[PDB]
């Protein structure tokens, strides 16, 4: 048995309504459950047995379907509805889960706050050099971050991480780390963090090793 | 019998909801207006998200047939999550079972399901909704932490219901503890007061319940059917719980103490899958203030005349006694698959006669299997098993048949008269019917004729259209409209008068009325209050003697009655009925005078005398006796002439003898009427002067006991005549007699003895048979040949012994039987013969000195044999003569007797005497 | 001459046939109110009514069709026939009857249609596995019983409703056994899988393809499954020319009618087929269980025998259900079901050991009495059946078809069939109570000489208002003349009391509590002697106050029986051979014997005076038994002559007598010589 | 209220073994079925094993069977999963869960299992301070080269919670790197001390790093 779950990602403005669809390769009667998973938290049963809700779960969440095709609809999505959703089949061994849907909340565009940090003396002592760039409180999640060393684009050694969407403001933060060898670091003067984002014309932050 | 099927109050609801599953009657202290309750399990309603939840609707019986839902709730499923039922109100069958008392209605949903916060498992707990005035309470003790089938999760509380006297609620929950079942009981007052809507597991302080039973009782279903009553003597009503699959599918009914769930009584079915316990009901059927239990077993298979198993349904009746020892009868359905045991319900007193009674449903009976309900009264000794009336469905199956009587309630006076109805459900038609009991009127009608004997010459009436006069008579019609309870003061009776009923059918119309000039008249009579025997009088015309030849045939005058209906009914359509045992056919016979002298009076001169063909009846047998009875008519004739003879039962009447042409052949009855024994001969109704009827009346007289010396027959002839109705009595006696011939007989075992017996020798002191001689057994008997037995007789024996000085026969032993005791003068067995192991010629008692043996003989029956055997040896010394060779001898004893006393003390008694000689020929 | 109908049928040609089988009545003025009427056929015949005007129908027993009974089941082409008569014509007269017989054979090699209906509850998963070798093996063993056997298959798992099914509390029970690390099927009520086929190897494969389901409620849905398997001929594959064996295999107690109330199932079961195109019982959620009554009627009506292949611990219910489901049989099933082969072979042999008849559509007025020949030529009364037969054996039933009164003139078909057999006897029954000249009558007012009346059977019949011997004295008035013999010997009653003479016939005016019949108002339906509150104790009918006793009764009051078992002794002799029987009792014989059978006789001259009589004739040609030619049957004792009467030392009575020749003979009478009576008579008196 | 707490996760060399425990309270432990469900690095949930309420029936994922054992002690109210012959595919967050008829009604918090030949290594923590002015100043700390996950970062021992953003770890060649930022008023820094506090449980190492001006 294979559980196909679509759509994989979903961007929903507060007050708008959405639905998820679960497809089973064979008939699973009504033996399908739905779960929600918020950041750094465990999964929670939302709807059990295709349409039976649970106890402290809002009416806005309504499951439906039988056999091979099931839905989970959410009326008037709230900020707190952000997070992953999963269906699970309990008809036949092994039990299986759908791929999962990442529900995101749409909000006003927000330009990032960009801050550039040079390598610490402590890191330089051990022979390394990491130039760090923080891009906080922005929306939409799609941002292009480039590093320029003496004006030349660099990809090697650059590591990014995005936070999951913030439960209060529904914004994103990301961190871009450019890691080099101390001796390589000492061959260049200007280190620049470039962020291309809607809301603008890239945002640039720079540090000069000779300053 | 007074339940009409003519103007029932027919109630119904929306198609497919199954209105009729359960019915009840609501009578709040709040008003004079009462309502019927009809449950409808698949009903749809307002409650959002709920389908086929079921509902109970309240209906005003006074016209206004619209049924309306009881507002037990309006909301959707109790929530927990939003839109997640914590209780499933859908597909739960509300109205499947409905009951009420006063101002409280408690509706059931046996398939009510719950969710428990503990586990996501839907459970068929079954609950009820309580409507208290306007306050609503959920009744569900069945809902607890005992979440599943092991527990109370499967109680399905709601298949059966009742209330005790005062206020306890009985909720059957047959699915409890793996379908062993459970009866749940609580005070409704506590349920209402201690209820908290945020808790679905409320326990009650006075809560009772059948305890979990052994696996032995798996699938028994205690709670499918329930009733209440005063079974454990007085105090609180007990609980009557049907458990149809108990006792290995035979079914059982348990009676639990109302105050404590511990079995008091246990009743069972005799047949597998009969479902003894489908319908349990209780009532005081005998009118003696103690409830009995009537248990329906609808699938009961009876046995027909051909040995076939017939599914008819049974109602098992257990009748209560002070000792708890129940007596029993059985009622059974008539038709196959007409499941009679489906419902039993109180009717109360159908005739206001002091007895509480019931009605029985057979929901699938009738051609076009509509359902039949059987109504009958109670009796001091049980139920009248035979219906006096039935109620029947008036609707065809839409799909499934209505199942009339599936559910039923009664013993409530809905209308003004205190005669209870039957609320009969018909769930397959979405219907329930109220069959009302009508008032019962006993109408005493009487018809009299003053000039009952007519004289065609007494032409005193004027015929209105002629100058001619008419011989005529006065016919009177009276009416008593008696009735109880509430009936209109003025009743309307339609009465028709028919004259000469037996001749209008193709024969000459012998009589007609003076004014209508026809053989009939009719009128509508208004009879009020009861006892007001008002009347009308009609005058009849005897038709002219010049045309009509009849003289003897009676003129019959008849009343025919109908009690009316619309004009004697209430505004509710409750028409009256007349009492089922009261006739509407009343009559009088009139006769025409024939002869009767110048006086115009029939003046009979009736006389009877007899000739006995046989004068004696022997005592102790069936002795035929024929008496010829001569009936004379020396005066005028007679009307309805008969021979009446008073005959002791011991004289068993056979009939009138048909073997002698000299005698009249008279038809003759044999009867016993109010401490009498009588034989009655038909002498001819229109008896005419000079007629002589002789007939032989044959009897068999048994009288075997010590009775009177004669048998007496008392004879008279009589009539229904105007004058001298009865002849003088001739008293005839037949002598009885003691006849007891007794025959005396006897034999000597061998008839002869030969002297040269091998190894027979003399000894100075002989021992054993061999040294004495041959053994001869002499038998004497008294046999009673005559029919009369006796109390005392003697049998006298003379045994020749000493011829000269020679002792011949030595008696070894007296073998006596029958009531016999022998006394001897002389020593018996002086020779000490310890043998056991069993005038020269005639040695008579007048020759040889004999022993005198007298046997007392006690009471002997006719045909009895009184026996005396004398076992004796012939001693060698006294046969082997020494003086001169020897002689042939005849050894002769004599048995005489005399019968002295008979038990027939008042009868002539003669001594019965005779004698027999018994001999052996002794030769060489 | 004047016999019964003389007074009872003279007023009506239909009534004289209603009254007695011996009566006839002439027409065409053969005997134009000559004097006798109705009487007996023979009296009218002699009194100028010999020609066929007598209207004397008789009863008849004829056979319309008698296709011969077959020896072998495989003997196709001409239909294999199990019974001898096929169609019978029966013609009755009122209060009459005719005999016929039914020969039924347990035909050898008769084909078998067997359906294996299985319990598909989880405890049976290993049974489905074991059964993988059946079908092939079952049929193979059955090849000995018959060369033609077909095997089908189906299953039951109980009604898929809330209280039986695990309710689908969650989804998890939509496809159950998730509870125990396995999988199993949902509940379906009753399923049909394989129709009966000769390709029995199909069963082996079809059972392997199956698997079990889950049941919460322990009781089985087996009764719906049996009834549908019994009723749904079109899918089950039952061929009428075959025995139908429904095998019910189970490990549990069944659920029954009205138990279904728990699921809201209250619909009566009509005993109909509800299996659809999906080979599934669609009624499984709406109809209740069939009753024992419905099962019995449908399996009997359609010739289906049920075999209960039930495990040991539940047999008590199945055996008790079979007692209430006649014609069925119950065996004991192994937990691995390996013995179904043997269970069925023996169940078949047991089924074929009983022959039982049932009569369908029998009317209320007819009584069919049976005497069944169970062995050799002995028949036992009151039996519709015989036990202990083997395949190839026959049973012969003797049937008496009697009619009470005069039922309506319609032809009825009485179907007499063995239960389980397709073949049956159709007896076509009619009632000849009418005279031909009753129908061939045209009353027409006139024709009754000069008058207004009716006419039938060759004579005129004036009704009320016209009456008279022919057509006169409407209501007397032409009556004070003619006299006539209104009463025997002219004793001058008007008419035997209850009646009056009217122009040659008497008219009975009485109409109270019964009827009066005959020319002189002779017969009083209502007047006779009571024995115990009832005329002649209900053991005879009356005619003119003369009670006509019923079978095995005598006396004026019909209370003296002619039954003698109550006066019969232990030795098989009535009154022990010494007494007279009277009214079910015994009259004492002169010597003084006494008791119900004259058992005791204390006075009785010793036996030697009764036994000498036998010797005196059997050996000496003298005595009462010689003159009466009776000794040869009277004396069944063994009598031997001896040279010496020896000291036996046993129970030998020394008897003696002097003969006609002045000789003295001695003999010994010995009792109980291994039950026999032995006499030793001296050779030399 | 239902309480589920799993423990015993950590770094295991491939081919190795590890036992996970999950304590339970607040319910009738022996009345419910128990399951282990794991969340694979792709964030996909996978059911691993189920044990029946009485412990009689045990079901496993086919690619797990023969290597893992699920068991329970109903007296000790503790569920177990004994793993063996572990591969890289077994790396996941393991969650114990309570059943409600096929659903997992209640879940634990999760115990992380890392299957890898890499050795346990403590993080090196570096300050992120601005290069040599506004109303607010952004600071941070770089947590580099640790193994296995997890690592916990607080500012001023949990006193500073506002303005804090901790980034998910990025795995580069058997070592994880994360960063954490904090925004504070410019007027309070360096006037007040801001310290980054880093906990690495797998190596029992805790590092306090003061952010000082450059």
């Amino acid at each position: 048995l294979v559980m196909t779950q679509t759509p994989a990602t979903l961007s929903v403005t507060p007050g708008d309504s959405v639905s998820l669809s679960c497809r089973a390769s064979q008939s699973i009667s009504n033996h399908l459950h739905w779960y929600q998973q918020k950041s750094h938290e465990s999964p929670r049963l939302l709807i059990k047995y295709a349409s039976q809700s649970i106890s402290g779960i809002p009416s806005r969440f309504s499951g439906s379907g039988s056999g091979t095709d099931f839905t989970l609809s959410i009326n008037s999505v709230e900020t707190e509805d952000f997070g992953m959703y999963f269906c699970q089949q309990s008809n036949s061994w092994p039990h299986t889960f759908g791929g999962g849907t990442k529900l995101e909340i749409k909000r006003a565009d927000a330009a990032p706050t960009v801050s550039i940090f040079p390598p610490s003396s402590e890191q330089l002592t051990s022979g390394g050099a990491s130039v760090v760039c923080f891009l906080n409180n922005f929306y939409p999640k799609d941002i292009n971050v480039k590093w320029k060393i003496d004006g030349s684009e660099r990809q090697n050694g650059v590591l990014n991480s995005w936070t999951d969407q913030d439960s209060k403001d529904s914004t994103y933060s990301m961190s871009s780390t450019l890691t080099l060898t101390k001796d390589e670091y000492e061959r260049h003067n200007s280190y620049t963090c470039e962020a291309t984002h809607k809301t603008s014309s890239p945002i640039v932050k720079s540090f000069n090793r000779n300053e | 019998f007074n339940l009409d099927v003519d103007s029932p109050a027919e109630y119904s609801g929306p198609e497919g909801s199954y209105f009729g599953f359960a019915v009840d009657f609501f009578v709040p202290s709040a008003s004079s207006r009462m309502f019927l309750l009809v449950g409808a399990p698949k009903a749809n309603t307002t409650q959002p998200g709920i389908v086929e939840g079921g509902q109970v609707l309240k209906c005003d019986w006074s016209s206004t047939r619209r049924c309306q839902p009881i507002e037990f709730d309006a909301t959707g499923n109790r929530d927990y999550a939003k839109d997640d039922p914590l209780e499933f109100k859908s597909h739960q069958w509300f109205g499947a079972s409905v009951r009420s008392k006063q101002d409280k209605i408690l509706a059931c949903a046996p398939l009510y399901h719950w969710r428990t916060e503990m586990k996501q498992e839907r459970e068929p707990v079954g609950t009820c909704f309580l409507q208290d005035g306007t306050k609503t309470v959920e009744y569900a003790p069945c809902r607890s932490q005992d979440i599943d089938a092991d527990g109370q999760g499967f109680c399905q509380g709601g298949f059966s219901i009742d209330f005790t006297k005062a206020d306890r609620v009985l909720l059957g929950g047959p699915g409890s503890f793996y379908w062993q079942g459970q009866l749940i009981s609580d005070q409704v007052a506590e349920i209402v007061s201690k209820y908290d809507p945020n808790v679905y597991s409320i326990k009650y302080n006075n809560q009772l319940a059948t305890r979990t039973a052994q696996a032995i009782f798996d699938d028994s279903y205690l709670g499918y059917s329930v009733a209440v009553g005063d079974f454990n003597g007085d105090g609180i009503d007990d609980f009557v719980s049907g458990v149809p699959r108990a006792a290995r599918t035979l079914g059982m009914v348990y009676i639990y103490d109302g105050k404590n769930m511990s079995s008091l009584y246990n009743f069972t079915g005799e047949q597998m899958a009969a479902y003894f316990g489908f319908s349990v009901a209780a009532t005081d059927i005998n009118g003696d203030d103690y409830a009995d239990v009537f248990i329906g077993a609808p699938l009961f298979m009876d046995r027909g005349s051909d040995g076939k198993l017939q599914e008819v349904g049974q109602v098992s009746v257990s009748l209560q006694r002070a000792s708890g020892d129940f007596q029993t009868t059985k009622l059974n359905g008539f038709e196959v698959f007409a499941r009679f045991g489906s419902a039993i319900a109180p009717l109360g007193d159908l005739d206001q006669d002091g007895f509480n009674d019931i009605a029985i449903a057979a929901p699938y009976g009738g051609e076009d299997k509509k359902g039949i309900v059987y109504i009958f009264n109670g009796r001091s000794t049980g139920l009248n098993a035979v219906p006096s009336q039935i109620l029947e469905g008036q609707w065809a199956a839409r799909s499934m048949p209505p199942s009339f009587g599936y559910s039923m309630k009664g013993a409530t006076d809905i209308d003004k008269n205190g005669y209870p109805d039957l609320i009969v459900g018909a769930f397959g038609v979405d219907r329930a019917i109220l069959y009302r009991a009508r008032p019962v009127i006993t109408v005493n009608a009487g018809l009299e004729v003053y000039p009952s004997i007519l004289n065609q010459d007494n032409k005193t009436c004027s015929l209105p259209g002629t100058a001619l006069k008419v011989s005529c008579f006065n016919v009177r019609f009276c009416l008593k409209a008696d009735g109880k309870g509430v009936l209109p003061r003025k009743l309307n009776f339609q009465v028709e008068l028919l004259l000469d009923k037996l001749k209008q059918k193709g024969a000459i119309r012998r009589a007609l009325f003076l004014y209508s000039r026809s053989p009939s008249h009719s009128k509508n009579m208004t009879i009020s209050r009861g006892g007001l025997m008002q009347c009308e009088e009609l005058i009849a015309y005897l038709r002219d003697e010049s045309e009509f030849r009849d003289k003897l045939t009676p003129i019959t005058i008849f009343m025919e009655y109908r009690l009316d209906y619309r004009t004697a009914a209430d505004t509710t359509g409750l028409q009256p009925i007349l009492n089922q045992f009261t006739p509407a056919n009343i009559s009088r016979q009139a006769h025409i005078l024939l002869d009767c002298g110048e006086d115009n009076v029939c003046k009979p001169k009736l006389e009877v005398s007899v000739d006995s063909d046989q004068k004696k009846i022997y005592i102790g047998d069936d002795n035929p006796l024929t008496l010829i009875v001569k009936a004379q008519n020396q005066g005028e004739g007679a009307y309805e002439a008969e021979l009446i003879v008073s005959i002791p039962l011991q004289a068993d009447f056979i009939g009138v003898v048909r073997n002698n042409e000299a005698l009249a052949r008279l038809s003759c009855a044999f009867k016993t009427e109010n401490q009498t024994r009588q034989v009655v001969c038909d002498l001819g109704n229109p008896m005419k002067a000079g007629t002589q009827l002789l007939a032989g009346l044959r009897f068999s007289v048994h009288q075997q006991s010590e009775m009177d010396t004669s048998v007496k027959f008392d004879l008279q002839i009589q009539s229904s005549n105007l004058f001298d109705k009865v002849s003088p009595v001739v008293s005839h006696k037949v002598d009885l007699a003691v006849l007891a011939a007794v025959e005396i007989r006897g034999v000597s075992s061998p008839d002869h003895i030969f002297l040269p017996i091998p190894n027979w020798e003399h000894k100075e002191n002989p021992e054993t048979e061999e040294d004495v001689g041959p053994v001869v057994q002499h038998i004497y008997e008294l046999r009673n040949n005559g029919p009369s037995s006796f109390s005392k007789a003697m049998l006298h024996l003379q045994w020749p012994y000493k011829y000269n000085n020679n002792t011949l026969l030595y008696i070894l032993h007296y073998d006596i039987d029958g009531p016999m005791n022998c006394t001897s003068d002389m020593e018996i067995n002086p020779l000490r013969i310890k043998i056991s192991s069993l005038d020269i010629h005639t040695l008579g008692c007048g020759v040889a000195q004999c022993l005198k043996i007298v046997c007392q003989v006690g009471r002997l029956d006719r045909g009895k044999s009184a026996i005396l055997y004398v076992k004796s040896l012939l001693w060698t010394e006294t046969f082997m003569n020494k003086e001169n060779q020897n002689h042939s001898y005849s050894l002769k004893s004599s048995a005489s007797f005399n019968v002295i006393e008979f038990p027939y003390k008042n009868l002539p008694i003669e001594d019965i005497t005779n004698s027999t000689l018994v001999t052996t020929n002794v030769t060489w | 001459g004047p016999n019964i109908c003389t007074t009872r049928g003279v007023s009506s040609c239909q009534q004289c046939l209603a009254v007695s089988p011996m009566c006839a009545w002439c027409s065409d003025e053969a005997l134009p109110l000559g004097s006798p009427r109705c009487d007996l056929k023979e009296n009218l015949l002699k009194d100028n009514c010999a020609p066929e005007s007598i209207e004397f129908p008789v009863s008849e027993a004829r056979v319309l069709e008698d296709r011969p009974l077959s020896d072998k089941g495989s003997g196709d082409s001409s239909q294999v026939t199990q019974v001898s008569p096929q169609r019978i014509a029966l013609r009755l007269r009122p209060d009459d009857s005719k005999n016929f017989s039914i020969q039924v054979r347990q035909v050898e090699d008769y084909p078998v249609d067997i359906y294996y209906l299985m319990d598909l509850s989880y405890s049976m998963k290993d049974d489905l596995w074991s059964i993988q070798n059946l079908g092939t093996k079952l049929a193979t063993q059955m090849r000995k019983l018959t060369s033609n056997l077909r095997i089908g298959f189906g299953a039951f798992v109980d009604k898929p409703v809330s209280p039986y099914m695990y309710i689908s509390p969650p989804e998890a029970l939509e496809n159950p056994c998730y509870d125990m690390k396995t999988t199993c099927l949902p509940m379906f009520g009753y399923k049909h899988v394989l129709t009966l086929t000769d390709q029995v190897t199909r069963f082996n494969e079809e059972v392997k393809k199956q698997s079990v389901s889950r049941n919460r409620d322990a009781p089985e849905g087996g009764f719906d499954a049996i009834m549908q398997a019994t009723v749904c001929d079109e899918k089950i594959g039952w061929r009428n020319d075959a025995s139908h064996l429904l095998v019910f295999t189970t490990d549990a107690k069944t659920h029954i009618a009205l138990d279904g109330r728990l699921a809201g199932i209250v619909q009566p079961n009509d005993g109909q087929c509800h299996v659809g195109s999906d080979n599934h019982y669609s009624a499984s959620t709406t109809m209740d269980y069939p009753s024992l009554g419905l099962m019995t009627e449908k399996l009997s009506q359609k010739n289906i025998n049920l075999i209960f292949a039930v495990t040991e611990n539940v047999v008590n219910l199945y055996q008790n259900y079979s007692e209430l489901i006649p014609g069925t049989t119950v065996g004991v099933l192994s937990m691995d079901s390996s013995n179904v082969l043997q269970l069925i072979v023996d169940a078949y042999g047991k089924i074929r050991s009983k022959v039982e008849l049932e009569v369908r559509d029998l009317p209320e007025e007819l009584s069919l009495s049976f005497n069944a020949t169970c062995l050799n030529n002995e028949v036992i009364p009151g039996l519709k059946s015989c036990m202990g037969l083997k395949i190839g054996d026959t049973v012969s039933f003797s049937i008496e078809a009697k009619v009470r009164g005069c039922p309506q003139e319609k032809e009825k078909s009485f179907t007499i069939k063995p239960v389980g057999f397709k073949d049956s006897l159709i007896v076509q029954v009619t009632f000849d109570c009418d005279c031909a000249c009753q129908a061939q009558a045209e009353p027409n007012s006139h024709r009754c000489n000069n008058g207004n009346g009716t006419f039938e059977c060759g004579v005129c019949r004036c009704g009320p208002g016209w009456l008279g011997s022919q057509c006169e004295c409407s209501e007397e008035d032409y009556r004070p003349s003619q006299q006539d013999e209104c009463s025997p010997r002219e004793g001058q009653p008007v008419c035997s009391q209850r009646g009056e003479c009217l122009c040659g016939q008497c008219v009975c005016h009485s109409s109270d509590f019964g009827k009066i019949t005959g020319k002189y108002c002779e017969c009083d339906d209502f007047s006779c002697v009571r024995y115990k509150g009832e005329m002649c104790s209900g053991h005879g009918q009356c005619s003119c106050g003369d009670c006509l006793c019923d079978s095995d009764w005598t006396g004026y009051y019909c209370n003296c029986t002619t039954r003698t078992d109550t006066c019969m002794s232990s030795n098989g002799l009535l009154c022990s051979g010494r007494g007279k029987c009277e009214c079910g009792s015994c009259v004492c014989i002169q010597p003084g014997s006494y008791g119900d059978t004259c058992e005791k006789c204390p006075t009785c001259p010793d036996a030697c005076t009764f036994k000498k009589e036998c010797v005196e004739c059997k050996k000496f040609d003298r005595g009462a038994l010689h003159d009466e030619n009776t000794c040869n049957r009277y004396c069944r004792d063994e009598i031997e002559s001896v040279k010496e009467l020896k000291d036996t030392g046993k129970d030998a009575v020394n008897c003696t007598y002097k003969n006609e020749d002045d000789c003295v003979v001695r003999f010994q009478y010995y009792e109980d010589s291994s039950g026999k009576s032995i006499l030793y008579v001296v050779e030399e008196p | 209220e239902v309480q589920l707490e799993e423990s015993g996760g950590g770094l295991v060399k491939p081919g190795g073994s590890l036992k996970l425990s999950c304590a339970a309270s607040g319910f009738a432990f022996s009345s419910y079925d128990m399951s282990w469900v794991r969340q694979i690095p792709e964030k996909r949930l996978e059911w691993v094993a189920k044990v029946s309420s009485g412990g009689g029936s045990t079901y496993y994922l086919d690619t797990v069977q023969g290597r893992f054992t699920i068991s329970r002690d109903n007296a000790k109210n503790t569920l177990y999963l004994q793993m063996s012959s572990l591969n890289s595919e077994d790396t996941a967050m393991y969650y114990c869960a309570r059943h409600n008829y096929g659903s997992f009604a209640y879940w634990g918090q999760g115990t992380l299992v890392t299957v890898s030949a890499a050795k346990t290594t403590p993080p090196s923590v570096y300050p992120l301070a601005p290069g040599s002015t506004n109303s607010m100043v952004t600071l941070g700390c770089l947590v580099k080269g640790y193994f296995p996950e997890p690592v916990t970062v607080t500012w001023n021992s949990g006193s500073l919670s506002s303005g804090v953003h901790t980034f998910p770890a990025v795995l580069q060649s058997d070592l994880y790197t994360l960063s954490s930022s904090v925004t504070v008023p410019s007027s309070t820094w360096p006037s007040e001390t801001v310290t980054c506090n880093v906990a690495h449980p797998a190596s029992s190492t805790k590092v306090d790093k003061k952010i000082v001006p450059r």
